[PDB]
């Protein structure tokens, strides 16, 4: 998954 | 009292690339504004800002914003446009640099320069409490309980732990700067 910032 | 010009424009340009993203696909926006994932794409500058604009769930751009609003909006009204442009565009260009370094180009959001803004509100009050900015003791709470989930992976989703990390020390480092 992509990472949230 | 109304939110000036810096912090509206970032608003409704997350509001415009969260609505891109709905309809082109999270992918597609991706290939566009993330930081550069090809050596062809090194020098298309505005890659080293944008991954800030994209976010990938309703309560991913809530979260982001509540804080950007309310900090960013502190920020420009006390310290002028200006100081939160510049800011914005350290803690955007910083976090990233430490993201991609741990982890690679996919990544995105407003939170590293959150943390950011989160830091350098908080360290200014305290060492330059004649500037006209603080951290109101509430919010100081709720921003601690922000940074804890962070450190500790409380929020339920895929983190970037470099952009965090990133954000939250230039926040400090700016405010000591300007506090001199």
């Amino acid at each position: 998954r992509v990472r949230h910032a | 009292e109304r939110a000036g010009p810096v912090t509206w424009v970032m608003m409704i340009a997350c509001v415009v690339v969260f609505i891109a993203m709905q309809i082109l696909g999270d992918q597609e926006v991706m290939l566009w504004l993330a930081w550069p994932f090809d050596p062809t794409l090194k020098f298309e500058f505005w890659r080293y800002f944008t991954h800030a604009l994209m976010h990938f769930s309703l309560m991913h751009i809530l979260f982001n914003l509540l804080w950007w609003w309310y900090l960013g909006g502190a920020v420009e009204k006390r310290l002028g446009s200006g100081k939160l442009i510049v800011i914005t565009l350290i803690s955007a260009l910083l976090s990233g640099y430490v993201q991609q370094k741990f982890s690679g180009p996919w990544f995105g959001g407003l939170s590293g320069v959150v943390y950011a803004l989160m830091g350098y509100v908080w360290l200014r009050g305290e060492r330059d409490p004649q500037s006209g900015i603080y951290l109101q003791r509430g919010l100081i709470i709720f921003a601690l309980i922000w940074i804890v989930a962070g450190w500790f992976d409380l929020f339920g989703m895929s983190m970037a732990n470099g952009a965090h990390i990133a954000g939250l020390a230039v926040g400090l480092a700016m405010a000591f700067v300007d506090s001199l």
